[PDB]
Formats: C-alpha cells, structure tokens, sequence
C-alpha cells in the first residue's frame, strides 16, 4: 500500500525525521516534504514522488531505490548505497556528499557537480561526465572505471583503490592527493 | 455462547515446581564440584 | 662459531622485552583514572628489530570526558599473557646454560 | 593454542562491554524527548558477529538502532510539539535492557572462567621440564 | 574424568529443558484455550558390563492438562466456549486440520 | 540468553501491550461512540529440541 | 608535557556540567 | 611387601568412585516418576565388603536399593495416577545423599594419601645400601 | 622410537588444547545472532581419532558442528528479525560448555603428569650400570 | 573500571536535577501568577573514535 | 625494571586512597553549613597527574574544589541567614561521591594484583639458571 | 579401522539428545 | 560486510562520507 | 590496533552546531 | 551373593511374549 | 580383570521395549 | 601549582 | 621523602583563630 | 625513658573537641613522660 | 635480626588482642546498669606504648576508663534512681565499638604476614652459601 | 604507671 | 613471656565483690 498523513505522523520524531526502515511502503504522495531527515532504507519503494523535499539528508541504504525523479531538493546527504539506482537524473539540488556505492548505476549527468564526497566504489559505470566537480574525496575503488573526461575538478583526494587509469584529464587541478 | 475459555495454567502449581528445579540443579551442579576436586586430588599419583 | 649470540639465541633479548611490556601494562593500568592520559602499546617486532616503539593504542569505545584511552578489561588480558610468556622466555633461556654447561663439564 | 583462548575470551570480554554501555545509554536515554543531532534517540542495540576468519572470535560489527516505532505521546503546549500537538519519545523498551543487563553480566563473568582455566593449563605446561 | 561429572551434567541440563517448559506456561497464562504443559522426569539406566551404578534422567512431556479454563463473559456473539471437554475442528495455513 | 530469560520476556513484553490496551479504553470512559478494544493472547511457535529435525 | 586532571565522577561527565574547574580542564591538554 | 597397599587403596578408590556414581544417580533421579523399563526408581547403595580370614581389599559386590517406602503424592491429574489418585516417586533423602557426597571424596581423597605415603617408602627401600 | 610416550602425551596436549579452543568459541559467540537463519553461528565441536593398526596417538579430524537446532527467539524489534520476528541464536548450552572446559583442563593437565613422568624413566635409563 | 558506571551516574544525577524542578513546580501551587517550568532530557553522544 | 613497576602501583595505590579520603569528607560535611576557616565548606576532588614523556608514575599534585555553587536553603530563622534568609551548604552530589567510593576501591585492589603478579616475575627471575 | 567420535559432554549422554551429527556417531 | 544499518560516531557533518562504519 | 599518533578526545557537545 | 542385587541388564517384562517366556 | 573379548558398548535405551 | 589549589595550612 | 626532623602533628581545630 | 603513648584506634582519631581520652592520657602524645 | 622482628609483630599480636578483649567488655556491658564493685562500668580502652630512643616493641601500660560522662536515662521507679528520678548508664559508644573490632582485627592479621614473611627470609638465610 | 590505669585486683 | 616460679592464680568473678 501507501503511505497516508496518519501513517506519515507515526514514524516522525521530535524535530521531524521520517523513518520507514522495514516499514511496508511503496509509493509517497507527490509534492512531499520532509522537516529533517529522510530514511527510506531496506524498504520496497521503488520510485521517489515529483516535487520530493527533504529538509535533512535522504537515507536508502540496501533498499529497493531505482528511480529518483528530477526537481528533488536535499538539504543534507544523499545515501544511496547499496540500492538499485540505476541512473541519477540531471538537476538534483543537493546539498551535501552522493554515495552511490554497490549500485547498479551507469550513468551519471553532464557537468554534475557534489558538494561534499562522491563514491562510485564497486558500480558498473563504465565513464565520467566531462566536466565533473567534486569538493571532497573520490572513490573509485573497486568500479568499472578506466578512462577520466578531458577536464575534471576533485578539490580533495583521488582514490584509486585497485583500478587502473591509463587517460587522465588534460585539465585538471587538485587539491590533494592521488592514491591507488 | 457469548464467553471465552481462558488457561488452565495453575501459577502455584508451576511456581512449586520452579523451586524444586532450582533445588536439585544447584544439588547436582555441587556433584559436578566434587568430581573435579576428587579428579585434582587423584593426580599426585603420578607426581614422583 | 660458538659465541654467546649464537648459543643463547634471541631468547637472551626476549626477556627484556617482556619486562618493557610488562611496564607499560603497569602504568596503564595505575593511569586509567587521570583524565588525558593515552594509553600507550609496545610494538614486539620494534624490539626484536632492536636486538637484532612505544606506540599508541586506539580505543574501541569514545571516552567521556576525560580523555583517558585505557581499557582495564583489555589491560588485565595482555598482563596475564605478557607474565604467562616471560616465565616461558625464562625457562627457554634458562635452559640454554644448562645445556652449555653440561656440554663442557661432562657431566 | 592456549593463548588464542585469551584472544577468544578477550574478545568477548570487550564485546559484552559494549552491550554494556550501549544498554546504559539506553537505560539513560528512555524518557529523553530532546537530543543534540536533531534526532530523537532510538534505543540502540550491539549486534555481535562471529569473525571465522577452532578459534572463532567474536566482534561487534557496528551499533544497530531499534525499528521499533517511537512513542507519541499528546503534549500539544511543549515547544517541541508538532502541529497536531504530538512529542515523540525513544523506543526503549525497559524489560529489555533488564534482560540485557543481565546477560550481559552472565556471560562477561563465564568468560573470565575459561581464560583463568587456560591460564592454569599454560603453568602446568611450563612445570614440565623442570 | 569421573563420568560422575557427565552424569551430574546430564541432570543439571534437564532440569534447565523442565524450567523452561514450566517458562512457557507461565509466558501463557493469559491465552485463549491454552492446555498448560505436564513435565516430568525419566529414569534411563546404562545397561552394560560392571555394576548398575549409572542411571540417566532426562525430562519429558507426558502430556497436557485438560482441564476447563477459566471462562471470560465477554457478551460478545462470536465468542464461545467448549462446555466440559471438547474440540473445535480448524484448519491452519497449510490445509491440516487441527483441533483447538 | 538462557532461553527461559527470553520466554519470560515474551510474557513481560505481552502482558505490557496489555496494560497499554487497558489503559487505552479506561482513558476513552466518557468518549461518544467509543469502542472497546481487548488484547489477543496466542502461544508461539513449539519447538523440537532432542530431535535433529 | 605534563597532563592530569580531576579523575573519577567529575571529569566523566559532559563539558556542559561545569563540576570541574575551568583552568583544571587547561590542564588535560598538555603543559610544561 | 608395600606393594599390597597399593591394591587395597587402589580398590578402595574404586568403591569410592562407584559410591560417588550411586550418589550422583539418585540426585539426578530424585524426580522421576518414571524409569526405562516399568518400575519406579529406588535409591541405590552400594555393598561394600571386607572379605576377613596381611591386607584386607574392600570390595563393592553389588547394587541394592533403598528399602524405604515410596514417597506417594496426590497428583489425580496425572496420567500416570493410579486409582485413588497417587503417583509414587523415588525414595531418595537429599540430607543423606549430601552426606555420601561428602563421605565419598573426603574418603577417596584420603586413600591417594595413602597411596602416595607408601609410594615413598618403597622408593627409600631401593636407595637402602646406597 | 627413544620417545614413544611423548608422541602421545603430546598429542593429547595438542589433542585437548583444540577441544578448549572450540569451547571458548561457543561460549563467545552464544549470544552472536548475526544474519540470515543459515549463516548464523552453531556450536562446533572437535572429533577425537584413535588408529589401532604399541602406542595409539589420538589424531584430531576436524571441528564439527552441532546437529541441535537453532534456539529461536520471538523479538519482533531486531532488524535482522524475520517474516515472523524471530531471531535463530546458536545452538550453544552453557552447562555443556562448562562441563567440557572441566574436562578439558583436568584431562590436559593429565597427560602432562604422564610426559613428565615419562623423561624421569629415560633419566633413569641413563643411569642404569652406574 | 568500566565507564558504563559513570555513564549511568550521570544519568541518575540529572533525574535527581529533573525531580527538583518538579518539587519547585509543587511548592508553589498557592503562588499567585506563577508560570509552571517545563522539564526535558536532552540526548548528547560522545562523538570520536570507538 | 619490575622494580619500577612497584613504584607505579605503589604510586596508583596511594593516588586511590588519597582520593578516598577525599570522598570520605566529602560524605562527612554533605550537610555542614558552617566550618573552622570562615568559610563554607566546597567539595573536594584531588587531582591525579601524569609526567609522560617506559614506567610513568601517577601523582597527587593537589586537592581541587569543584566550582558549582552552593545550595542554598530558605531558613530565615537561622542565626547565619542573609539579608534574604537564605544559607548557603556544600555543593557535593550524593550519587557521584558513591561512585567515586566505587571507582577508588576498584582501582585501588587492581593495583595490588599487578603487584603481586610483579612480584612472582622477579622471584622467577631469580631462578634463572641456578 | 577408527575409533572416532566428539569427546565431552555432547557424547556423555543419552543418544536421546540426539547432539551428535549422525554421520559422526 | 554484515550488519546493513550500524551507526557512525563521527559527528554529523553533511559533507564527508563516514569511513568508520564498514561503507561497503 | 596501534597508531603512530595519540587519539582525540571524545566530544560531548549540547548542540552539535557549535563544535 | 548379596541377596536383592540389582542387574546391569535390561528386566526382562511383559509384552513381547519373548522375554515372558525365555528363561 | 582382563579379557579377549573387547567390552560391550553402553545402551542407555529410552524405552527397554523399544530393543 | 595546579592553578588554585587548596593549602594544607591554616588559612 | 626522608627528612631528619619529626613530621607536626595534624590540627583540626574548632576556630582556626583559637590555634 | 621518652615513650610516646595514647588510646589506639577509634577514640584518639576523632578530633580533640569530642574530649573522650582522659586529658592525662592525650598529654603523653608529644614523648612525655 | 630477624629474630628482633618475632619480639615486634608477636608483641602486636598481644597488643591487637589485649583491644579486641577491652572491645567485647564493652560491647556487653554497654546495657550493664548494676556492677560487682558498686561502681557503675565505663567503657575501658588500652593504652598502647613505644620506646622509641631498630626494632620499638609494643607494650600495653595499662586499661584505661574513656572520660565521657555516663548516659543518664529517667527511670523514676527504679530501685537504684536517685532524687531526681535518673540512672545511669556506661558511656560506650556502638559507632567507635564497631570500628575497634574492624581496625584490632585487620591490625592482627597484618602482624601475621610480617612475622610469616620474616621466617622466610630466615630460613633462606640458613641456605646462603649452599 | 598510666595515672588513670586500671587495677585488676578488687577494689 | 615473664616465667615464675609459682603457678598463677584462678581469676575469680564474683557476682558481687563483697562476697569473696
């Protein structure tokens, strides 16, 4: 079934986090909208609602997540990990780190930028977007990942973690340090 | 009709029992005591 | 050959590192209480790369207030087995002059 | 050998430790409606697991939260109070821990039995070749 | 070392299996047409070679109490009770019929 | 866990659903069309201990 | 560098409860 | 000849042993309305003997139970209960179990002494001259 | 050849020390649920081995699990619960436990006594024309 | 020793805190134009490494 | 050193029982308003020290009062009231003194263990070799 | 021909406990 | 890995992914 | 395990904002 | 012998004319 | 006491019938 | 030293 | 810490004036 | 002759408001007599 | 001279027991309104002793009377009231009863171990050499 | 001897 | 201890002092 208003004020806490963990919903109301944090772990939905809002960071680890549709704001984190996103839409205003480690994603939009981490460990993605920012640590252990865009920006440290990269970007300027 | 059976459980009836196996475990919990002690004394035999 | 390095082997070394760890076990235990105090490790393979440090150990659980990174259930653990080792590192080293001596006396 | 038994017994010494701590602060937390972190607490519990990698130790693997719904209760005049005027308060279930408490006890103090046998089999073992 | 220690073993074990069936009646005391479970203990000689010195005792279910409940007048239509002794013919989830 | 601990607490835990289920209709006394509701009490699952399966 | 402090009840409490005096909680840093 | 002592304490060790075994039969049997076969346990005892005509060996020469009645209890219920009612447990006395226990270990402790004690005299024998 | 009683005594030692390994395994891990209801942990046991082709040494064959099943617990709360909120925990019974870590120790300690005995009788044999 | 005894100590000893906040509530029942105070528990974790 | 390790838990041992003293009239003057030195009496807490920098021994390096203010009480009749009628008691908390008799017992018989367990490795030491 | 079999208390009591693996007893 | 949903004692902060916890 | 470095200390903050 | 000893063998019964009638 | 014949095992039977 | 540390002599 | 001199004996006095 | 002398145990450790030891016995504290 | 040290600890092990004795007249005449000698009982205390000027052996120079004033009770009807209608009672206090048996009877024992170390340190004296 | 001394003869 | 020539007394306790 699907989550109502009086199911919705029966997983809020205090200050207004909304936990569904092993909680049986399949779908949430269009045009939601979260006070504080969002935790949506271990749980069957497979579709985020149009208009989403998360007034804290948005929690779905080793769920059924495949499809988050664009125009969704998150003030905190996104924690996708090991979920079934298969492609992260274009658009996204996020506010803190993307870990999409353990999923089966593939593509990732142009020009995307994370404000905090971003972790790709372990996915099948096969290449970056040109244009990729990123102001915190790179994973990239584990993944598919060969070949980096011609222009890229890691303002931290670059994670190799087992693969090998034989094209590096022509442009690229970092902040940190590049680690196997 | 129009009522529903309950247990027959009695409470005194098992709290009685409790109390007897409480009893005879710590009995036969001594016994497993005196076995090793009797073991441990039963080794200088060998101790030329 | 035939020196004393090579007769008494590393055993003649082991002894002392025992006593170390067995120190820094010691005061451990007696800094559990002042607050700030981080525990500290012997590392074994630092001695024996020494005959042939002092390091810190991170806790399992956060502290509460203090600061103080000493876990005394662990502590207790690691000065039974240091103590069992060191009467052990005795015995073997005690054992290679009663064999040297035996060898040149006869008897 | 007889020494893996310290690391074995130690182990669990450690890790009945922790479900000792986590228990307390659940105890300490059970009619706790505030909180820094903007979270309302949810009682936590020590999940162990066994670490195969003959000597099996154990190990806690990371602090797992109740999924036990939190307890609303009417305080509509409380400033934490939402708008139909209900605050939310930790899922500690008291009978719980009292268990917890106990068991946790039980089995710290049979493992310091076990490590103390060890310890005598090892001086025995050294009294030969004396 | 002795097979005393075994033997005292055996019996100190059992006693824990009868206090924990005593545990589930009292877990129960409160459910619908619950019959309490009997406990009691069996004697096991070891026969064999030497004098018959090494008995067993391990505990049992011998059977239940059959006994009417207590009867709870709730003045509700779809609550009965059984009068005396009796059955009611149900069927769990897997099709076997059963009687409650 | 012995599990005797864990089957007593089984009782604690059923038996405190039940005070709160109480508690519930004596609070809702003078509530126009009110109904009462009653807890439910069922035995769990039996287990087979000195057989391998 | 010298560290020490109030042990036991005082120091074991959060920043908050304000038991232990302010230049003691200096003192758990380092000195010299 | 020392070396007798030795067979009278090695055989007195062994009725002790078999005592303690008795013993540890009717603690774990004193709660059983049931048995094997068909017949309701009796406390055992053992017999000791001293077969008198040097040294004396003690030996145990059978198992025979208690000849006190069975402690009858009302248990109508029961399944087992006969016609007025009663069921029939075993005989067996916790304070004079409890002694035997005792007896038993204080008396096999005490023979290993024994043993031991003579163990010495025969090996200053064979030092004599010497 | 020259040391036949040590290869057994020995392997005893070797023998009994893995049995006490095992048991502080079980004991610490009684209490770990772990995941899923088939990789959740069960009591092992080793198995002892005599080859009788002298001196027979006692040859360890591997651990073995227990065939009792699982202790299953109704906690509808633990989120590695089930359909039902059961929690399967291993199959370890302390009064067993405890039993072996007695005759662990004592029987290890045994053979020590028989080794070191042994060396005394080779000692002796040295002695022998002089 | 452990530090579950002083993670407990300080729990028993904001209770007594909370109950002398409730005991001022009571004693001034009878007091003209008084505005009842609140009590509250907050939940503080010792964050770092562990 | 083992010698230096006497020193540590020698140190430890008087650093607990200063402290001991210290919650002993801490407990004694929970309730005394007034005192010799014209002024009210604060609880004391000694504090511990550590010149880290092989065997670091634990000091006293003196006796500090906690700085949470005086619990005053409404006794206008008192001869010491105020201009407001309150006085003013010592600030000591029942429930942390009681741990710190626990804590300072504990760590005081865990001192004495190192040091007999230090004093069998030094005797053993003297064995060596002779 | 071997003698073999768990040691302890799993093998100290009646096969009615059914402990042991069948294939190991 | 195991457990799917241990904590992390790293204080909150929104922007750096927590390595305490086993991540994987 | 063992480190080159001491540990930090733990933080027990009322409002975790302000750290 | 001791009169009234106990057997270490299983007491030959009832049902199953077999022991009833084998000596 | 010695013998050719190696002992017998132990029975320990649930029910004598049942054999 | 420890900063305002109690004497042990009257005041 | 041996000294040469008897260590004072402690005062615990009712008013610290009066000693 | 310089002794040092007084009642042991519970009775000298109260302080000396509480004038339980005879004041001839509590003077032969400092090596009198 | 070891041997000094026998004089010192069984000179304690007098004292200890001279104060242990002085404490149970105390405690059962605590309640004692008549006497033998017409002298209403006060609670008597030992007089320890030491000539300092080695090994300062301790001696008992006399039972000493404590100085508090006797406990008045009003019992008009008494046979041995006076005017005013009071009697009177011995001055023993339960409270420092209580801690003379704990400090007489700890103060004992740790002579014991003194004097038991000290005979160990002689007879290792008498192997010096050998 | 101690002037407040006992005697343990009768008075 | 402090040896005699003399064997020591009984110690007499009598109910009342005067009586002895």
């Amino acid at each position: 079934y699907e989550l109502d208003y009086y199911s919705k004020f029966g997983h809020t806490d205090n200050y207004g986090n909304l936990d569904l963990r092993n909680k049986p919903y399949t779908q949430l109301p269009s045009g939601f909208v979260v006070k504080g944090n969002l935790n949506i772990s271990q749980t069957p939905i497979k579709k985020l609602p149009k208009g989403l809002d998360v007034g804290g960071s948005l929690e779905a680890t080793n769920s059924a997540l495949k499809t988050i549709r664009s125009g969704t704001k998150i003030k905190g984190y996104a924690n996708l990990l090991g979920s079934k996103i298969e492609s992260w839409p274009r658009g996204i205003k996020l506010g803190g780190y993307l870990n999409l480690t353990d999923t089966p994603l593939k593509t990732l939009p142009a020009k995307l930028r994370v404000k905090g981490d971003l972790s790709v460990i372990r996915t099948p993605i096969s290449a970056l977007p040109e244009g990729l920012v990123v102001d915190g640590n790179l994973y990239i252990g584990g993944s598919a990942l060969q070949v980096f865009p011609d222009t890229m920006t890691v303002k931290g440290n670059i994670f190799l973690g087992g693969n090998k990269i034989t094209k590096w970007p022509s442009n690229l300027t970092l902040g940190g340090a590049v680690a196997p | 009709t129009g009522a529903i059976e309950g247990s027959n459980v009695n409470a005194v009836g098992e709290m009685t029992a409790l109390i007897d196996l409480q009893r005879q475990f710590e009995m036969q919990v001594k016994m497993m005591s005196t076995a090793e002690e009797m073991d441990k004394s039963s080794d200088s035999l060998l101790r030329m | 050959a035939i020196s004393f390095d090579n007769a008494l082997g590393i055993h003649q070394h082991t002894v002392g590192v025992r006593e170390r760890n067995a120190e820094v076990i010691s005061t451990n235990i007696a800094q559990a209480n002042t607050p700030g105090y981080k525990a500290r490790g012997l590392d074994f393979a630092k001695e024996l790369q020494a005959a042939t440090d002092k390091l810190y150990r991170l806790p399992t659980q956060p502290d509460t207030g203090d600061g103080n990174t000493v876990d005394l259930d662990l502590e207790r653990n690691l000065f039974m087995q240091n103590q069992i080792r060191h009467q052990a590192s005795l015995d073997f080293l005690g054992s290679k002059f009663k064999n040297l001596t035996k060898a040149i006396k006869g008897e | 050998s007889l020494f893996n038994v310290f690391n074995v017994t130690g182990s669990a010494m450690s890790a009945e430790s922790v479900r000792l701590n986590t228990t307390s602060s659940n105890l300490a937390n059970a009619d706790s409606v505030s909180s820094s972190a903007k979270d309302t607490y949810k009682a936590r519990h020590a999940v162990f697991g066994a670490e195969l990698s003959d000597t099996v130790p154990v190990k806690v693997m990371g602090i797992v939260e109740s999924d036990k719904p939190l307890s609303a209760e009417y305080n509509p005049d409380h400033p934490l109070a939402n708008e139909e005027g209900y605050i939310y308060k930790p899922n500690v279930n008291v009978m719980e821990e009292m268990a917890n408490m106990i068991s946790a006890s039980r089995a710290y103090q049979t493992n310091v039995q076990v490590a103390d046998s060890s310890k005598q089999m090892l001086l025995r073992t050294l009294q030969m070749g004396q | 070392m002795d097979r005393a220690l075994f033997l005292a073993m055996s019996g100190a074990k059992q006693n824990m299996q009868a206090l924990q069936l005593r545990a589930n009646n009292l877990a129960n005391v409160s459910t619908t047409g619950f019959r309490a479970d009997l406990a009691q203990a069996r004697s096991m000689q070891a026969y064999g070679e030497g004098h018959p010195s090494r008995v067993f005792s391990m505990t049992e279910r011998p059977g239940h109490n059959f006994a009417q409940g207590s009867v709870i007048t709730t003045g509700r239509d779809l609550d009965v009770t059984i009068e005396g002794s009796g059955w009611i013919s149900v069927l769990d989830h897997t099709g076997k019929e059963g009687l409650t | 866990m012995h599990p005797a601990l864990w089957v007593s607490k089984t009782g604690l835990d059923a038996q405190q659903t039940n005070i709160a289920t109480i508690s519930n209709n004596l609070a809702n006394a003078s509530t126009v069309g009110y109904k009462k509701s009653r807890a439910v009490f069922e035995d769990l699952f039996y287990q087979n201990i000195n057989q391998p399966g | 560098n010298m560290v020490a402090g109030i042990p036991g009840a005082l120091s074991n409490q959060p920043p908050a409860d304000a038991s232990i005096p302010q230049d003691v909680a200096q003192m758990k840093d380092g000195s010299v």
